């Protein structure tokens, strides 16, 4: 998923320095972790 | 036979093959002789760790080495009737007989 | 991001990414003695011989009825040992290899550290995991820089 | 007669399900003792803190688990971490008879476990080698001998002299608790009427 930036925009400039700034911080990583988060209800537990 | 010296060989009494303290960094034994000079030479089975090799010189190695697991062999298992009708206490079998 | 950032690259005309190879675990024999396989040849044919042994015995008995129902209650339960025995064992390793759990995720190579892995040397994959910020990953990194060689 | 046809019934009913008793019972006991793995590996020691396991104390082992990053060697250096004057030993016979005598596992030289399981039946090797490393000669920073020591070592090693130099110097179970008991039964059997 991406931003529909204005063709010739500082915006996707912005983008591009910020998508090094979340690799080199691991913002998915703890996006993963916050956002992707089991709130409750894991996976299939096999009940014996 | 190789380089030609006369080897003297000793002992030491640091009881130790030579670590870095953890709060003053001062090492013990054979790194403490090879900094100092005191010896020549200290013929020990010593691993070439980095540690150690950027205080002094290593040569390079001769054998290899390696941390392995030490155990033993607990195993009993005596093949026996006992061990055949283990799975029912005797008390119900005498009962079922 | 380090061969894109040094030199000029042209569109990717196919998406890939990096998987993990294992060999298939062939540890399944012929199903022919598979069965047999809880069953013991050594018993087997320690079995043969106490069938023979009661013929023989029925043949004295003969030629030397509660004899004969004895005879037969002693040999009926032990094929019944026999068969409970068998049975058992046959249950217990069927029960061995449909408790294991094989290798289905990358975590999982990650905790198994008896298994070795690795990949080629100065390719993307030791670029990948140098710029590895993922603790898995980042494990991955310092497992095969463990193996250097 | 139906009282013949009732106790026979039950005879059966009652035989049949002491079998399948007797059969469910062993298969719960084989099948524990098969799930019960005697393995004690890297990857197995990492989480069974049941088990003592260490190293000779302020050794090169745990200088190797000083800067580990490897999880399971993590574990390794947490749990001696946890237990450091308890598990670590001055001298390796001190985990030698720490080994024979207690629950215990120790992490040392693989040629000094190859010599000692020569020489003692009573001991194991198991799982493989936590490091490659080798073995290097002490000298002095900038030592004038350690390049000839270093040239007299792979003059060593070319002639081969060191590697035959230490090939000399410092190197039915259950099923068999069956067919007896089958065997006295044949003996009972035999013992009926001939
Ligand atoms: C299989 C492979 C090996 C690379 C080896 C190194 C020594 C190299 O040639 O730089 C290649 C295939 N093409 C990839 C690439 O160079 O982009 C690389 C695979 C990889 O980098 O993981
Ligand atoms: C058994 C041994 C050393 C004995 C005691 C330790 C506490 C030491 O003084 O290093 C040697 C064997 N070779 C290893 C080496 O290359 O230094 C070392 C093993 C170890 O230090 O754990």
């Amino acid at each position: 998923y991406g931003v529909g930036t204005p063709m010739g925009s500082p915006y996707r400039d912005k983008i591009t320095i910020a998508i090094l700034q979340l690799q080199e911080e691991g913002k998915l990583h703890m996006m993963k972790e916050k956002w992707w988060r089991g709130n409750g209800c894991p996976e299939e537990e096999s009940k014996e | 036979t190789i380089l030609g010296f006369t080897y003297e060989i000793r002992l030491v009494e640091d009881g130790k093959y030579g670590a870095q303290d953890d709060v003053n960094g001062q090492w013990n034994g054979m790194v403490r002789e090879l900094i100092d000079h005191k010896a020549d030479l200290a013929v020990a089975p010593l691993a070439i760790t980095y540690v150690r090799e950027k205080v002094i010189d290593f040569s390079k190695p001769f054998m290899t080495l390696g941390i392995s697991i030490l155990y033993r062999k607990p195993n009993g298992t005596n093949p026996g009737v006992f061990s055949f009708l283990n799975p029912l206490s005797p008390d119900i079998w005498m009962y079922v007989l | 991001y380090v061969r894109e950032k040094v030199i000029d690259f042209s569109k990717p005309f196919m998406t890939l990414g990096i998987s993990i190879l294992y060999r298939k675990p062939n540890g399944t024999n012929p199903g022919v003695f598979s069965f047999l396989n809880p069953l013991s040849p050594d018993i087997w044919m320690y079995v043969l011989l106490a069938y023979l042994g009661v013929s023989v015995v029925l043949f004295v008995i003969a030629r030397f009825a509660l004899s004969t129902r004895i005879v037969g209650g002693i040999w009926w339960f032990f094929t019944l040992i026999i068969i409970s025995s068998y049975t058992a064992n046959l249950a217990a390793f069927l029960t061995v290899e449909r408790m294991e759990s094989p290798i289905d995720s990358a975590d999982d190579l990650a905790k198994q550290t008896k298994i070795e892995y690795g990949a080629v040397e100065d390719g993307a994959t030791m670029t990948f995991f140098k710029k590895s910020k993922i603790s898995t990953y980042d494990k991955m990194w310092a497992f095969m820089s463990s193996r250097r060689q | 007669a139906l009282s013949t046809r009732i106790v026979g019934g039950i005879w059966w009913f009652f035989t049949l399900i002491i079998i399948s008793s007797y059969t469910a019972n062993l298969a719960a006991f084989l099948t524990v003792e098969r799930m019960e793995s005697p393995i004690d590996s890297a990857d197995d020691l990492a989480k069974q803190t049941k088990i003592e396991y260490g190293a000779v104390e302020d050794g090169a082992t745990m200088t190797f688990f000083k800067k580990s990053k490897i999880s399971t060697y993590d574990k390794m250096w947490a749990f001696m971490s946890s237990r450091r004057q308890s598990v670590l030993v001055k001298s390796n016979e001190e985990g030698i008879q720490r080994v024979l005598t207690s629950d215990y596992a120790f992490l040392m030289e693989s040629t000094t476990i190859e010599f000692v399981t020569q020489r003692n039946c009573n001991l194991t090797q198991i799982g493989g080698l936590i490091d490659s490393k080798g073995y290097g000669v002490g000298t002095p920073m900038g030592s004038p001998y350690r390049d000839k020591i270093t040239i007299a070592i792979l003059q060593l090693q070319e002639e081969g002299k060191l590697h035959m130099m230490k090939e000399k110097w410092w190197r039915v179970q259950n099923i068999g608790g069956i067919f007896i008991v089958l065997a006295a039964g044949l003996v009972l059997s035999v013992f009926v009427a001939v």
